């Protein structure tokens, strides 16, 4: 309640105005929760060095594990990573290849861009057998 | 569950259940194919027949 | 005069029969230890749920408020979830519940 | 405006029991298979057996 | 669905003739063998042609 | 808010609006109450002019808000107390804060049925605005918001 | 620059599984607090860090082990409660939800009584939003500290007669009079339409890694 | 009785008294012959 | 005879149900007892300032 | 199914009819689109 | 009653309830615990269900059961056709508990 | 019927404890505002009716797609 009561009576030039006692307080306080945001977003983009399972779908079981770095800050990235899995995998890099997500729900996701991939990233912690290390 | 749990179901039963390990075997390697799940046939290979 | 000495029994305010913490400390003797360990300290999990299995069950504060629930807040706020502080409606739905509480076969 | 809470809503508490009141639907809570009847052509039909 | 090697015993239901027309080993030479001994389903557009 | 009050009272020496106020507020002790709020306004020209005791019409006017926690069998006795005051012109009495107009319509509450505990907690100052609030405060309730939820069950689960 | 606090992340976890992987007799309740308290301090696990450079970013799942390795909260100091809600604090600002059978898991480590509620209190102070999974998970906890007692009684009144009671074995059968989400009656503890009886048993380091590496398998064939 | 004789099977004035005395449901459109929807308590918990 | 036992083996079967109705309202109660809690607790925060 | 893996890959979706009938060249096809108006109904034997 | 069987042998939470309390209590290790269900017709008793009786529930290899049991050799009765299906049991879904015990 | 308030008629297909329209003590109709969509005023509103046409709609089913997976992946809602 003690918000609403705190309008104020100034008088701005030449002219009467009403205005919040707090306004600009509001404002500090605003400016520095979206500064936070940005903190946290850039901070999403920044590099992340997570070890790469990727299992091709068909009847040849064949599992590729590499050590890999994500910089999502300048699509490319998807494509380095395609790239990769196809070097590994021993096939040449022009085949067209779909990324997937496996999920921990046992579900499944395509990924079409890069900045999904982040959000993939951030979203799954990794489940793990610690005894392998 | 019901082969662990219950003794009518198992011992001399009415009417028989199937043993998971009995119509599977697991792990198999057949001329460089890796099979994580085969069921069990008594001629074995196409060249057992 | 039986009659009026009913509604200057609700007038002035209605209880909780102490019946009630009695077979609540008998049936669920665990969740009343651990309110027996607490008292006088804020609860942020309300062990007490047992005690008021529905919404009508508490009546001895405004809004179906339980009693423990009060622990740690102001004791302001205690005089104003009070009973003094109720409509008569209110009051009046308190009476209908204790009564139907003492005869209900089952909650 | 007045209820406005930190507390997410009833479906994040998931508070509710029971669910859709005829159990397992396969338009509504399971998956839905096979063929759309839009007419109710084999909804009304009479058991020739 | 034609198959049943696959359950181990062989295939019923008559499909097999449609599969031995001359005119199938026509059109598609070998697809009699490749839907009589691997399992595999055939669609509208493969039994419309 | 229980109950609240709205006191046009005559623009008297201080002293007399001062002694006048405490024997409204113990007035409302006596009678097993609370005070949420007692706000003052200053002396203002309403729209209408109104009679005092002196049966001589007034101009002017102090504005007094009340906010109170009463029972409703013992504000009959508040209310024929505060009317019959000679330095009140005119006491309007809103009743209607813990069920306000707006809510319990047709499921307009998202995951609660009539909640009454949400007006109950809050002043009239927000169930009722004020002229002046504008589109700023859509900012300062959610500061206001966000900072409590974040330090509240901290500071409860402390003693 | 924030691939340094990864790197030495990278470390951290690699010592975290390594007392993880102890879970020995040697390792013991004052041995495990101390050590826990020993990698926070290390490595700055502190709420106080800023949001680059914050090392708990950059563990992958070895964050909810180490958060259940602070459980049960040795006897010095009240002091304890605050490992917990010091690495809670952290998921806060980093903005990985706690899964439900990391904290189910959470409360089946619990010890005694005021500890659960040290428990549901420490995620009240950190901004968890209380679901279902929580007060389910909690009351399941309640329920197995009481079983446990009274399992411990009855074993015991076994050991000095030698042939057990008939109450002995009705509590084997029924499980604690009046229990609160029984067995004998499933349908009442589930939340979602999903049973959620984890927390009503103990559960050994292997148990854990029992679930977690059955999923790896079959990720790595099916 | 009621099974071989048309008149006793009329509902609204004997079967439904006799009904409502024994305590079995009853209504207009019925399951059995006579008024009945069901067995009362005592029909159905004692072999007669 | 024998359409009494199957009789009384029904009724027995829905008072068994509306036994098994009861407890799930019971936890339904609680359950929105809980949510209850959560706003209240809320909401008597604020009122304590 | 544990295992049938082998015909998943030679395995084949089914067609997109919905919107294929959809985006067929039509002889009723606008440059804009307007909703046809209200239709007369039905006021009962004295109005028509 | 045939609707009243679909409950009546233990739900799986209650044998691992079961299993660890006898743990807690006998001292036994947790390890090595087998519990099990028999459930028997309900108006008389066949060959099967006595067999699976003396053989499993009691360890009793045949030669110390014939000896103390001779009349077991004679005893044919088996299951009506009426009461062949005791043993197996409605499989209901979790989002249909509601209607259906 | 001429009487005043006898003028909703003796509808049976309606969902009220009477046959006659004009006895039912539960919805008095509005004859001025009423009707738009569903022709006379007196007619039960869309989605009361116990009645359906052969080329009208009947009842949505309500949910409160995830489940058409197996279906015409382009089907919509």
């Amino acid at each position: 309640s003690e918000m609403f009561r705190a309008y104020v009576l100034e008088r701005r030039g030449a002219t009467d105005v009403v205005t919040h006692r707090d306004a600009e307080r509001a404002a500090a306080w605003s400016q520095q929760r979206q500064r936070e945001y940005d903190a946290y977003c850039s901070l999403k983009e920044a590099p992340h060095p997570r070890h790469v399972y990727a299992r091709l779908e068909g009847c040849e079981g064949k599992i590729v594990s590499f050590e890999f770095v994500f910089e999502i800050s300048c699509t490319t990235t998807i494509s380095r990573l395609k790239s990769r899995i196809l070097d590994a995998l021993g096939m040449p890099r022009d085949r067209n290849i779909d990324l997937g997500w496996y999920l921990p729900t046992l579900d499944t996701c395509p990924i079409h861009s890069d900045e999904e991939l982040m959000q993939v990233l951030h979203t799954d912690p990794g489940i793990e057998d610690p005894k392998e290390k | 569950e019901e082969r662990r749990h219950n003794i009518h179901h198992t011992h001399r039963p009415t009417r028989p259940l199937p043993d998971f390990e009995e119509v599977f075997e697991r792990d198999v390697e057949i001329d460089g194919h890796r099979f994580v799940l085969r069921p069990r046939w008594n001629p074995r290979t196409l060249q057992d027949v | 005069p039986v009659q009026k000495k009913r509604q200057e029994q609700m007038l002035y305010g209605v209880n909780i029969p102490e019946t009630r913490q009695m077979k609540f400390e008998e049936q669920h003797p665990l969740l009343a230890g651990a309110l027996r360990k607490l008292e006088g300290q804020p609860k942020g999990f309300p062990f007490w749920y047992r005690k008021y299995p529905t919404r009508r069950h508490a009546y001895e504060y405004r809004f179906s408020i339980p009693v423990e629930m009060l622990d740690g807040y102001n004791d302001d706020v205690k005089k104003a979830l009070s009973k003094g502080m109720m409509s008569i409606q209110e009051k009046q739905f308190a009476q209908e519940a204790m009564y139907m509480e003492r005869y209900a076969e089952h909650d | 405006l007045m209820a406005h809470s930190d507390t997410k809503g009833i479906p994040y508490f998931k508070v509710d029991n029971r669910g859709h009141s005829n159990g397992r639907v396969p338009g509504v809570n399971a998956p839905f298979f096979g063929e759309f009847d839009q007419k109710m052509m084999q909804a009304m039909s009479r058991p020739l057996n | 669905i034609f198959d049943g090697p696959n359950v181990g015993i062989t295939p019923y239901g008559g499909m097999t003739r449609l599969l031995a027309r001359p005119e199938t080993s026509l059109k598609y030479p070998g697809l009699a063998e490749f839907v009589v001994l691997t399992g595999a389903s055939l669609f509208a557009g493969d039994a419309l042609r | 808010v229980f109950y609240s009050f709205v006191l046009v009272m005559k623009p008297r020496q201080r002293r007399f609006t001062s002694q006048a106020l405490r024997e409204i507020g113990v007035a409302v002790y006596s009678n097993g109450g609370l005070i949420r709020s007692i706000t003052n306004e200053g002396i203002m020209r309403p729209y209408s002019r109104f009679r005092d005791a002196d049966n001589t019409p007034l101009t002017y006017a102090r504005y007094i808000i009340l906010q109170l926690d009463m029972g409703e069998e013992e504000m009959g006795k508040v209310d024929k107390i505060i009317r019959e005051h000679q330095d009140v012109l005119m006491a309007l009495k809103l009743n209607n804060l813990e069920r306000p107009v707006g809510i319990r319509s047709g499921n307009k509450e998202l995951q609660a049925a009539y909640f009454p505990l949400d007006t109950f907690t809050r002043l009239e100052e927000e169930i009722n605005w004020s002229p002046q609030t504008s589109a700023d405060i859509y900012t300062q309730l959610e500061m206001n918001w966000k900072e409590f939820s974040r330090t509240r069950w901290s500071s409860f689960l402390r003693n | 620059n924030a691939y340094a606090a990864m790197e030495l992340a990278a470390e951290a976890r690699r010592e975290i599984h390594e007392l993880w992987l102890s879970a020995e007799t040697a390792l013991e309740r004052e041995k495990r607090v101390q050590q826990v308290a020993a990698l926070i301090e290390k490595y700055k696990l502190d709420p106080s860090t800023p949001r680059e450079a914050d090392v708990s970013r950059g563990l992958g799942d070895a964050f909810d082990r180490l958060l259940l390795l602070c459980l049960p909260l040795g006897k010095t100091d009240a002091k304890g409660t605050d490992n917990l809600e010091r690495l809670m604090h952290l998921a806060g600002r980093n903005g990985r939800e706690l899964s439900v059978r990391t904290i189910q898991h959470l409360f089946a480590r619990t010890d005694s009584f005021a500890e659960a509620l040290a428990v549901f209190y420490t995620m009240r102070r950190c901004h968890v939003a209380m679901n279902m999974e929580a007060y389910y998970s909690m009351l399941y906890s309640l329920q197995r500290l009481e079983e446990e007692g009274w399992g411990q009684h009855f074993r015991n009144e076994y050991e000095e007669n030698g042939a057990p009671s008939e109450q002995a074995m009705d509590f084997i059968v029924k499980g604690i009079s009046n229990a609160l989400l029984p067995e004998n009656k499933p349908w009442l503890g589930r939340v979602m339409f999903q049973d959620r009886n984890v927390p009503d048993r103990r559960y050994d380091t292997r148990d854990f890694d029992e679930l977690d590496t059955a999923w790896t398998q079959r990720y790595k064939s099916g | 009785d009621a099974s071989n004789n048309r008149f006793f099977r009329g509902y609204y004035y004997g079967q439904r008294e006799l009904h409502q005395l024994l305590g079995r449901p009853h209504s207009l459109e019925a399951t059995n012959a006579d008024g009945s929807n069901d067995l009362s308590t005592y029909e159905a918990n004692t072999s007669q | 005879e024998k359409k009494r036992i199957e009789a009384r083996q029904m009724m027995d079967g829905r008072q068994a149900l509306k036994k098994k109705h009861l407890d799930l309202l019971r936890e339904f109660h609680e359950r929105q007892f809980f949510f209850w809690y959560e706003r209240a607790s809320e909401r008597l925060q604020n009122m304590n300032l | 199914s544990i295992y049938a893996h082998a015909l998943s890959q030679f395995a084949v979706c089914r067609q997109p009819w919905n919107e294929y009938i959809g985006l067929l060249t039509k002889q009723d096809s606008t440059p804009y689109h307007t909703e046809p108006q209200e239709k007369p109904a039905y006021r009962g034997r004295k109005q028509g | 009653n045939p609707w009243l069987r679909n409950r009546q042998l233990p739900h799986r939470r209650q044998m691992e309830g079961i299993a660890r309390r006898v743990c807690f209590v006998l001292g036994i290790p947790p390890s090595e615990v087998r519990i099990r269900n028999l459930l028997l017709p309900p108006t008389y008793l066949d060959k099967g269900s006595i067999v699976r009786l003396n053989d499993i529930v009691f360890r009793l290899s045949n030669e110390q059961s014939n000896l103390l049991i001779p009349w077991l050799t004679n005893y044919n009765k088996e299951l009506d056709p009426k009461d062949v299906d005791y043993t197996a049991l409605a499989k209901t879904t979790n989002e249909e508990e509601w209607l259906t015990l | 019927a001429n009487h005043p308030n006898r003028q909703s008629g003796i509808q049976f297909l309606t969902h009220y404890n009477t046959h006659q329209r004009f006895r039912v003590n539960k919805d008095y109709i509005d004859y001025m505002h009423w009707g738009k969509e569903q022709g006379q005023a007196r007619l039960p509103h869309r989605h009361q009716r116990v009645a359906f046409d052969f080329n009208d709609q009947l009842h949505p089913t309500r949910i409160g797609y995830a489940w058409f997976a197996s279906q015409d992946p382009t089907f919509g809602h």
